[PDB]
């Protein structure tokens, strides 16, 4: 279930930003549902092209393949090498 | 720093079928992606909060900033998980 | 629509 991520977690990756200074209780909660969604989507993004590669293994490529092609995954294209 | 191995695992295997497999660097690159997911929107939102010397990040700053930066659909589904948490 | 996030995100830096 969504609610067994860790909030503490997402606060301290939240509180790595420079202009954080308090989060309200319900902002991890809404990062732990949208991570659930997040992931969801990228996966199933990256496994087109592990399928595409006649593959049924999916690999980090297979992720940096969606980053590059999809809109939403722009945030990621520093992630790629 | 990261959201555990074990939950990004699971969450990914029920995306793809029963039968595939996903390699354990696949596992670890959607693991940094999560993490740059929240801090990305975070980002948002802080700045938001800044311009408006406001000192907590809300909710709703964390919603917004998901609309703007494309994630928009997310806004409904992660008002209901909301309300149904506190309920 | 990210694509000034993604640059005041490297412009902090």
């Amino acid at each position: 279930r969504v609610q067994e991520l860790p909030l503490a977690r997402i606060k301290k990756i939240m509180k790595l930003d420079e202009d954080v200074k308090m989060i309200s209780a319900e902002a991890p909660v809404l990062f732990a549902k949208a991570a659930q969604i997040f992931i969801t989507e990228l996966t199933l993004r990256a496994w087109i092209h592990t399928e595409d590669n006649k593959r049924r293994t999916l690999q980090r490529n297979d992720i940096a393949m969606a980053i590059t092609k999809f809109d939403q995954f722009d945030f990621l294209i520093d992630i790629v090498p | 720093i990261y959201l555990p191995i074990a939950n990004v695992a699971r969450i990914m295997k029920n995306a793809i079928p029963q039968t595939g497999k996903i390699a354990k660097d696949a596992k670890e690159c959607v693991q940094e992606c999560v993490s740059e997911f929240i801090s990305f929107i975070t980002s948002e939102a802080s700045e938001r909060c800044h311009q408006e010397k406001r000192k907590t990040i809300n909710g709703e700053d964390i919603l917004f900033a998901m609309s703007t930066l494309g994630f928009d659909s997310y806004v409904e589904p992660l008002k209901l998980y909301l309300q149904k948490f506190r309920e | 629509k990210q694509l000034h996030r993604i640059l005041k995100r490297r412009q902090a830096r």
